[PDB]
């Protein structure tokens, strides 16, 4: 549901919709090990509309 | 000019990819060209500690020291070429006087 805006390392303010922070999930389950869960995990997004 | 050399070593040097706006760098070449200047300034100022390269208050400096004084609108090079002439003026014979008329 959520979308927000991603402050790039370049400086960049992306200001993204929601599939690029699903991009940010799916990144971040993809580094966790087998049975873990995304759950109060943080995102390293600095805003959310 | 050896600042960035002498400069702790985990210090940047460069400007970093990641912004162009990186202020260490900024920093960094604002002191450098500081301590360049510097450099500079002492390497020219060689040239006022010699009669044949003076300039315009140390050769009234040199001046002052020989006796001769600047006139009115007198440059550099016409005014040290007085006083090496005032150093070395014949005196007490017909072409000495000749001349000095």
């Amino acid at each position: 549901a959520n979308s927000g805006t991603f402050v790039m390392d370049d400086g960049r303010k992306n200001h993204v919709p929601a599939y690029m922070v699903a991009v940010a999930l799916g990144g971040l389950a993809s580094g966790l090990e087998i049975g873990e869960s995304i759950t109060f995990k943080p995102l390293r997004v600095s805003s959310l509309d | 000019a050896n600042f960035l050399k002498n400069l702790h070593p985990l210090l940047r040097r460069d400007r970093n990819k990641k912004d162009n706006q990186d202020p260490n760098f900024a920093l960094i070449d604002a002191l450098n060209e500081e301590m360049n200047q510097v450099e500079k300034d002492a390497i020219e100022s060689k040239l006022q500690s010699s009669l044949k390269t003076s300039t315009s208050e140390y050769l009234d400096k040199f001046g002052d020291w020989f006796g001769v004084y600047r006139k009115t609108d007198e440059k550099d090079d016409v005014y040290r070429a007085r006083i090496i002439k005032y150093l070395l003026l014949k005196r007490g014979t017909n072409n000495a006087i000749i001349d000095a008329i």
